[PDB]
């Protein structure tokens, strides 16, 4: 359950981390749409570890 | 208002339009499209009132019954769906006189001719207000349509808002 | 199309409102894990209220 | 739009390339300022086919308004550089 | 005329004169710390020390005592097997009813 | 709460002794150390509230107004700094004077313990109101706006100053301690009934309620930026606040004697809410909806029961938060144009990029969008309605379908769309406006996030 | 050293243990070794330290205990100094009788997650308390209406008393 | 219809009409001295045979 | 437009930054306290029944 | 077979089916010369001071004045107390108050009712 | 700025106030 429960909530804080480096300009521009889209596969690996304990 | 002659004209490119969207095919739809220009040329040489108001009257009815619900539509055409795709991005070019300083200095080229054209449309005004006083009737002007410049070293009237309009695609 | 799909969403959440004012009256909570567990019989009321909301 | 930007140069040849393909006229008579009606004998609903072949060619309407009021090939290069905002 | 009235007079753009102008005074030694002022003031003071204040204030209204009351009175009551809770509030021996 | 009063009061001769032009600067300077002060109002108790002396009290009701109240002046100082301008120097000191003496009033208001003491002070917030209206007005519908202002609200007072008389003799006091204590049920008889309207006619003016409600369309209208602010966010709450106080005295005969009330509110939701569809005027549109909210407030202190009580706390703070933000965000586009017709400047989300998200906002929060307190509060008064009567569902739900038509509709006909061609003067946004809305919107999401100090006394 | 297990009952674990039957790799042994190492390991390591710095400075806060004081069925009428210690003590009771429910309702809600699909029948001891002391709730703080008082309180109760004693008579005197 | 004729019609706006007659009729007088004096005679009549201020 | 946001960025943590810093330092230092039973005839003053060290400040120095 | 076209308020005739847009003589044509007459008028009134650099600020439009201010401010003072404003106004006014006020009356009535009776299902709502 | 005469009033009766009117919203007598 240790790692059931870090991995299922950092899915949610990962997708958050663009919004809140863009909201006080923590970022660099040109590069935010290949910001947003690496943070959603980095999103969708650590899902995959919480299903998997699900499935087995 | 239109013409007789206008009205059909405008019922003719209409009528291939929508005569069109049924086709969709090339083959098929070149094939009708001689078939339509032929009814509008049996009857085109006739010259009277009564009889071309009639067909052209009765036409329009069976337009009517045979349009196509759901007729094609250019992308950026009224209705259509780029229409007013590109409005939000057409700022007027008065805006650039709100710049600051600190932003007005990264576009010196810019802004050195952006003087040449302000300075020009000074000049040009008062002529082109003078110009119209006189040809204008007594009552006022009775068609919607401006003279054009009468001499050498003038502009015609009323050009800083068709000359200096946003592009079509500003971004 | 913006206002349209806000209007009728709206529509729809009146249901949603409908189900919420149900269960706190009649069970007291808000929470799934409680409505499951007292598993109201007579529940024409709040599940017609999902269903709108859900069209 | 990642589309090619047309060209004062370009157009023309486009303009001519239609009517060249139209068999109602005479490809060798026709030049940049052959007027419709008179210098090449077509009548008003000739004129109609016509500029639908063009927009056609480049996708985008021109009003009944304006469309009767162009009967020369320069006409319609002009009217479609000016939608288009071409200045070379 | 009807009587002697000045004319409307147009409207001041603040940017002009001063381009750098945060909008407050039409003088720029004035306009620069009377925008100080309402940051520093409105948001520093108010907007950061205050969400502290509010964050960190003693129990309010005892939510909390309630729960460590509660907690209490729960393992006393299972502990000596007692009702968790009367459906009487006040004692039925001190109440003398009507007739 | 003489920690509060003396340096309200300190503020005028603050101000006329302060340089020229230095008057905005340290007003607005020191009434903010005096909203930074209120703070520490908040150590209330869960059973007992906080009573300084004979003369003042301050429980959970009133904590979060007296910060809302202490928090606008500042704000107010701002909004007025433009179009006072080219004003001569001593009319704006007597207009800073003016604000600073309706603080005062009302931060005694809200902590008064003796109703007598609440009448004189209520209906001495009338004075500086009118004033501020009348002189300083623009249009000249103003003049004829005082007049309704002032004898709505004293053809409703003027009777309750002989009900609160007449309950000490037949009580002995109107300390409000007391009357928690010696409170005895009211008969039902003819006599009581026409008690109970004057209790709360007095306070059913000010919401407004339904029907009663001509003097708001014309007050919040021709008032200046300044008068619109509090009136729709300060003075609008002494009603509701008065109820919530003055019905400790009026059981059991509350329970039958509120159906023509709640009808009024509940039908005058949909009635007033439809009317914001097809207005002409931006600051009229901001105008009706204050009463569509305040609508709901009636109505939660009507049917007493403690969830709608949480919630009609929270939908008067809420409200304020938002209405204040509405009228300034409606008046930095009328220092522009110079002309209130909503449809005449368009498409100004092309030219103010900044100025379009602080309408959204706004404007997200006045049509109950969740988490914000304007949602907690709504929701609240739908719960307890509910348990009212189960068909007040498809009253509420209505309300806020058409509720988020008018919110939306205002947005898109000002700010999206083709902007206007003849409006050449549409400066950019300068940084007192753009601190005058984070003002009003950073509050109003913070709280969010701890609830619990805007939910009134039953929480 | 953490919550009371009196208060919040848990049942006993019981954890099968592992019977693998594929000669493929676990990747949630493997994944559970990496969270150990990369991801466990440092938080205790900065967590001990700060442990270890509270027990240089440590001081306590002790639970506020409020003497019992007479009720308000023992208040002249109209002896506000009588009334005042009554009515404030009674709300304080209000307070903590909502905690009680509210704890309840943590033990219901739990049982229903930990039983998964056995639910209906696991968790009926958890369920019967739930009834009972809402059923005491809603006797003694339910209909007062927002101006809620000590003496509408004892009202209610003196009027279910005498309903239960009335209609005790005609059932009872069969 | 309800916000602009009705509830303008009712309270505000014959309440305020009905002042505007009544001040007419109060201070519509001529100034004479005959009729005046002529009228504190019906007044003492009045109070001692109608309503008996006389006793 | 984007200097307002400089100034409302550089002001919200003008104060921020600090109020960070220092909450940080007062948890890890300082930590927050013990529940304990009240030993017999001993009177704690009112700002001994919370819990963090910043309320026990608000406690003893304002109200 | 070409059925007619039945127009209404939400389905306006087509211009191309109109009647009078047939039938067109000297006295109807005047008409159309002098709508554009105006509406070539206030053109130049606008065009005129629309394109003039010496300007900062908006173009006053009486037609929009004329407009606000027929819909808010002119509409007491042009009404009668008819028949038709005051039946309307009683239905659409004081005739939705009185259906709501009997459609709670009774509910709350029959619900007090089976709470007096002790026949109504409240086992666990302690929340109101 | 607008005068009194150049706003909308009461409903005309005679053809000169009908008249009046058109020419006040930019109209014809025929169509007003
Ligand atoms: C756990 C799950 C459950 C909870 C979930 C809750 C969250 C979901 C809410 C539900 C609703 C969903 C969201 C709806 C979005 C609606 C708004 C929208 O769509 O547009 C985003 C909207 C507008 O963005 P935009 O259209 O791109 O315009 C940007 C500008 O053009 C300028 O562009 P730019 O590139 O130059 O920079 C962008 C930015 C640049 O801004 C800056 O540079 C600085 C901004 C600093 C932010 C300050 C934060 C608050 C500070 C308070 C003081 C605290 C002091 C304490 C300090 C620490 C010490 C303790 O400009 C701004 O727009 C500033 C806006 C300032 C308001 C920000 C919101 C403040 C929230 C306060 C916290 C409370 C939130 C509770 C939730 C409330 C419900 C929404 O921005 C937002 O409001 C986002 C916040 C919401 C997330
Ligand atoms: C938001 C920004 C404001 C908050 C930031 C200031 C607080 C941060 C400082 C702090 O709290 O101390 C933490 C902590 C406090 O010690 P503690 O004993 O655990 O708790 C202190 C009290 O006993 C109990 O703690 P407490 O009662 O004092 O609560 C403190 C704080 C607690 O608040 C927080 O925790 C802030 C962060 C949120 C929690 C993060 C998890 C969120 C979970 C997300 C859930 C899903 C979301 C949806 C997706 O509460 C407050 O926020 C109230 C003050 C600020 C209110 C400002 C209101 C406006 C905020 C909005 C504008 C921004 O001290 C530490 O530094 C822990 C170690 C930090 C390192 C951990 C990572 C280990 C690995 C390190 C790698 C290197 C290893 C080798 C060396
Ligand atoms: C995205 C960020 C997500 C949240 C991050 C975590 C921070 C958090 O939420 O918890 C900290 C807290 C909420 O969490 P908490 O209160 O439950 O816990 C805090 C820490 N302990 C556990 C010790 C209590 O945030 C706040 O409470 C801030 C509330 C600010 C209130 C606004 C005050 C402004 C007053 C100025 C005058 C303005 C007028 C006001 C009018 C109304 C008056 C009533
Ligand atoms: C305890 C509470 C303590 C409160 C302290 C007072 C609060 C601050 C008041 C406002 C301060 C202020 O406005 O100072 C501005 C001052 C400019 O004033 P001055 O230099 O005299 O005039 C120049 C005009 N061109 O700036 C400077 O001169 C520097
Ligand atoms: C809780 C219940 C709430 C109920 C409240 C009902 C509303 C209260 C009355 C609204 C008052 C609004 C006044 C607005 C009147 C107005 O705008 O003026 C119209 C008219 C002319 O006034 P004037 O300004 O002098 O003329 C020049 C105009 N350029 O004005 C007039 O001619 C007369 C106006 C003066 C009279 C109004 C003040 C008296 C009303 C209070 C009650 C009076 C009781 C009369 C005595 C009892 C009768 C026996
Ligand atoms: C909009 C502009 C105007 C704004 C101002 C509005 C003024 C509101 C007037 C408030 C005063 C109303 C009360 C007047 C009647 C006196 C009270 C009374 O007679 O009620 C007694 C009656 C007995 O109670 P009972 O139903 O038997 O319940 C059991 C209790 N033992 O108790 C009852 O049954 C209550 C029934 C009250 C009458 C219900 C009528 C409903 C009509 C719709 C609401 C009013 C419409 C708005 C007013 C018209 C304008
Ligand atoms: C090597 C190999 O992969 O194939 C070996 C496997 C037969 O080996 P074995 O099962 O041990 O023989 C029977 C022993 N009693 O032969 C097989 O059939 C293996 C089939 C492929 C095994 C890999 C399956 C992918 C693993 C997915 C793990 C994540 C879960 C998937 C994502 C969840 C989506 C909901
Ligand atoms: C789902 C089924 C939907 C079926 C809808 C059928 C009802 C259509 C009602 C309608 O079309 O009313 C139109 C009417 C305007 O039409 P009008 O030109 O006045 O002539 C009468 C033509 N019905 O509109 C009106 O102004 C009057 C409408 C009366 C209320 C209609 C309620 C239906
Ligand atoms: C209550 C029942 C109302 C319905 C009965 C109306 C009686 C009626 O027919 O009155 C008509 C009367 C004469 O009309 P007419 O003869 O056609 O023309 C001459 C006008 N001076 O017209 C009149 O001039 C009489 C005066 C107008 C009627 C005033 C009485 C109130 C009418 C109902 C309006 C109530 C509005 C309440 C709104 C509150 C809710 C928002
Ligand atoms: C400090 C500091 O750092 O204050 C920071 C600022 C000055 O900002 P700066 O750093 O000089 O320039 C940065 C700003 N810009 C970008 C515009 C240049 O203070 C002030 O304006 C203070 C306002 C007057 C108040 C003085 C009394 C303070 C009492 C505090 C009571 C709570
Ligand atoms: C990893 C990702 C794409 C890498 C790639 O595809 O080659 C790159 C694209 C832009 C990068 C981001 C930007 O450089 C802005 C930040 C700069 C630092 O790298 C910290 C995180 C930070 C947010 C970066 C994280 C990451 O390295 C990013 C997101
Ligand atoms: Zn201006």
């Amino acid at each position: 359950m240790n790692m059931f429960s870090s991995l299922s909530l950092v899915t949610l804080l990962l997708l958050t981390m663009p919004i809140m480096m863009m909201s006080f300009n923590t970022y660099k521009p040109s590069n935010y749409p290949l910001y947003v889209k690496t943070a959603i596969s980095y999103a969708f690996i650590t899902s995959m570890i919480p299903t998997m304990m699900f499935i087995h | 208002y239109l013409t007789h002659q206008q009205k059909v004209l405008r019922l003719y490119k209409r009528a291939l339009r929508h005569l069109e969207s049924w086709c969709i095919h090339r083959d098929k739809y070149r094939y009708f499209a001689c078939l339509l220009r032929a009814r509008f040329d049996e009857h085109k040489n006739e010259k009277d009132m009564v009889k071309a108001t009639q067909l052209l009257r009765e036409a329009e009815e069976e337009f009517w019954h045979g349009q196509h619900p759901q007729p094609y539509i250019f992308p950026e055409s009224p209705g259509g769906t780029s229409y007013e795709r590109y409005e939000c991005y057409k700022v007027p070019e008065w805006c650039l006189d709100d710049w600051h300083p600190s932003e007005k200095a990264m576009y010196p080229d810019y802004f050195a001719k952006r003087e040449q054209w302000k300075k020009l449309r000074r000049e040009s005004w008062e002529r082109e207000v003078k110009q119209l006083q006189e040809e204008t009737p007594v009552g006022g002007p009775r068609t919607e349509a401006l003279p054009p410049a009468r001499k050498q070293g003038d502009l015609p009237p009323l050009w800083w808002h068709i000359v200096t309009r946003p592009r079509e695609r500003p971004m | 199309a913006a206002l349209q799909a806000i209007l009728y969403n709206r529509i729809g959440d009146i249901g949603f409102i409908l189900a919420m004012a149900w269960f706190l009256t009649n069970l007291n909570t808000w929470d799934l894990q409680q409505i499951f567990m007292l598993n109201p019989s007579d529940s024409n009321m709040p599940l017609i209220g999902l269903a709108l909301a859900a069209t | 739009s990642d589309a090619p930007p047309l060209t004062l140069e370009g157009i023309k040849d486009r303009v001519l390339y239609v009517l060249k393909l139209y068999d109602k006229i005479d490809p060798e008579k026709l030049s940049v300022n052959s007027h419709f009606m008179k210098d090449l004998g077509l009548d008003s609903l000739d004129q109609v086919e016509i500029i639908m072949a063009m927009e056609d060619e480049f996708g985008f309407e021109i009003p009944d308004i304006d469309a009767e009021k162009l009967m020369c090939p320069q006409e319609i290069v002009d009217y479609i550089a000016d939608k288009k905002d071409v200045y070379e | 005329l009807r009587w002697q009235e000045d004319p409307e007079p147009e409207d001041e753009n603040l940017y002009e004169k001063n381009p750098d102008s945060h909008g407050y005074d039409k003088d720029p030694a004035v306009d620069i710390w009377n925008m100080r002022v309402v940051f520093f003031f409105g948001f520093s003071i108010v907007l950061v020390l205050g969400s502290t204040f509010v964050a960190y204030l003693p129990d309010y209204r005892m939510q909390e005592w309630a729960r460590r009351e509660a907690e209490r009175l729960v393992k006393y009551r299972e502990a000596h097997g007692l009702p968790i809770m009367e459906s009487n509030c006040f004692d039925p021996s001190k109440i003398q009813l009507p007739e | 709460m003489l920690k509060y009063i003396i340096p309200t009061i300190m503020l005028m001769p603050l101000t006329w002794l302060s340089k020229n032009n230095m008057i905005w600067v340290n007003s607005t300077a020191h009434s903010l150390l005096i909203s930074f002060t209120s703070l520490l109002l908040m150590n209330q108790f869960g059973d007992n509230s906080l009573n300084f002396s004979l003369l003042f009290f301050s429980d959970s009701l009133s904590t979060p107004l007296l910060i809302l109240t202490m928090w606008l002046l500042p704000l107010m100082l701002m909004a007025s700094q433009h179009h006072l301008s080219k004003e001569n120097l001593t009319r704006k000191k007597l207009f800073i004077t003016m604000l600073i003496s309706l603080q005062l009033f009302l931060i005694m208001t809200f902590t008064a313990m003796e109703l007598i003491l609440f009448y004189i002070l209520f209906e001495a917030t009338l004075v500086p109101t009118l004033i501020i209206i009348t002189r300083w007005g623009n249009q000249t519908e103003r003049l004829n706006a005082g007049l309704y202002f002032l004898f709505y609200t004293l053809a409703g007072s003027l009777p309750l100053l002989v009900a609160l008389i007449y309950i000490q003799n037949t009580v002995g006091s109107l300390n409000f301690l007391m009357l928690q204590y010696w409170v005895q049920p009211v008969h039902n008889s003819w006599s009581n009934v026409f008690m109970w309207l004057a209790c709360m006619m007095a306070f059913m003016v000010k919401m407004p309620l339904y029907g009663l409600h001509l003097w708001l369309p014309k007050a919040h209208v021709e008032a200046p930026i300044a008068g619109s602010m509090v009136l729709a966010a300060v003075l609008l709450k002494l009603g509701g606040y008065g109820m919530l106080r003055i019905t400790l005295i009026l059981n059991p005969m509350t329970d039958f004697m509120a159906y023509p009330f709640i009808m009024l509110s509940l039908w005058g939701m949909i009635m007033t809410s439809s009317i914001c569809l097809r207005q002409t005027d931006l600051k009229s549109l901001i105008a009706y909806s204050s009463v569509s909210h305040m609508a709901l407030v009636i109505v939660a202190i009507l049917i007493q029961t403690p969830w709608s009580y949480m919630g009609a706390t929270a939908l008067m703070i809420a409200h304020g938060l938002t209405s204040s933000m509405l009228f300034c965000l409606a008046n930095s586009n009328y220092e522009r144009i110079h002309s209130r017709t909503m449809i005449l400047a368009r498409g100004l989300q092309t030219l103010l990029p900044l100025m379009a998200t602080w309408w959204l906002l706004a404007s997200l929060t006045n049509l109950a969008l969740p988490p914000t307190i304007n949602l907690i509060g709504e929701l609240f008064v739908v719960m307890s309605t509910f348990s009212w009567s189960n068909i007040t569902i498809i009253l509420m739900g209505v309300n806020m379908v058409i509720t988020a038509l008018y919110s939306l509709y205002m947005l898109i006909m000002t700010q999206r769309g083709k902007y206007t061609y003849h409006i050449n003067n549409i400066s950019p946004s300068f940084t007192r406006e753009n601190a005058l809305m984070s003002l009003h919107i950073l509050p109003l999401l913070l709280l969010t996030l701890n609830p619990k100090i805007i939910l009134g006394p039953l929480y | 050293d953490s919550w009371d297990k009196d208060v919040y009952p848990e049942p006993p674990r019981r954890t099968p243990a592992p019977s693998p039957q594929t000669s493929l790799p676990n990747p949630i042994t493997y994944l559970t070794k990496a969270f150990d190492l990369l991801v466990d390991r440092p938080v205790t390591l900065v967590r001990e330290f700060i442990e270890r710095q509270h027990a240089k400075n440590k001081y306590y806060y002790y639970h506020r205990e409020f003497r019992r004081v007479p009720d308000i069925t023992e208040c002249q009428e109209k002896d506000v100094l009588c009334m005042f210690e009554a009515e404030m003590q009674w709300r304080r009771d209000y307070k903590v009788d909502q905690e009680i429910v509210n704890i309840i309702q943590e033990r219901l809600k739990a049982c229903q997650q930990r039983e998964g699909e056995s639910h209906r029948q696991n968790c009926a001891k958890e369920l019967e308390q739930f009834t009972q002391v809402v059923k005491a709730y809603q006797d003694r703080y339910h209909d007062l209406g927002a101006h809620y008082s000590a003496r509408k309180c004892l009202a209610k109760q003196k009027q279910r008393m005498l309903a239960e004693r009335k209609a005790a008579k005609e059932a009872a005197a069969a | 219809l309800l916000d602009l004729i009705w509830l303008e019609a009712i309270l505000p706006k014959t309440i305020s009409l009905a002042q505007m007659k009544a001040s007419t009729l109060v201070t519509n007088q001529k100034g004479l001295i005959k009729l005046y004096f002529l009228s504190f005679l019906i007044t003492i009549l009045i109070s001692m045979i109608l309503f008996n201020f006389h006793e | 437009d984007k200097r307002f946001l400089k100034l409302l960025r550089f002001y919200i943590l003008l104060t921020g930054i600090p109020v960070a810093i220092g909450i940080t330092l007062i948890n890890v230092f300082i930590g927050e306290a013990e529940l304990a039973e009240i030993p017999e005839g001993y009177v704690p003053e009112h700002w001994e029944y919370f819990k963090h060290p910043i309320s026990r400040w608000i406690a003893r120095t304002f109200f | 077979s070409f059925p007619k076209y039945e127009a209404s308020r939400l389905s306006s005739l087509p211009t191309t089916l109109d009647p009078a847009e047939y039938d067109i003589s000297s006295e109807t044509r005047k008409a159309q010369a002098e709508r554009l007459a105006i509406r070539s008028r206030l053109k130049r009134e606008y065009q005129l001071q629309y394109y003039d650099p010496s300007r900062r600020g908006v173009i006053e439009d009486p037609a929009l004045v004329r407009w606000t201010y027929a819909r808010s401010a002119n509409i007491y003072p042009n009404f009668r107390p008819n028949t038709k404003t005051s039946l309307l106004g009683a239905l659409f006014g004081i005739g939705p108050l009185v259906f709501w006020y009997y459609v709670f009356k009774t509910d709350r009535d029959r619900k007090e009712k089976l709470i007096q009776e002790g026949k109504l299902d409240r086992t666990f709502n302690i929340s109101y | 700025h607008i005068t009194k005469d150049m706003l909308p009033g009461p409903y005309p009766k005679t053809p000169e106030e009908r008249a009046a009117a058109a020419k006040k919203y930019n109209m014809r007598v025929e169509d007003y």
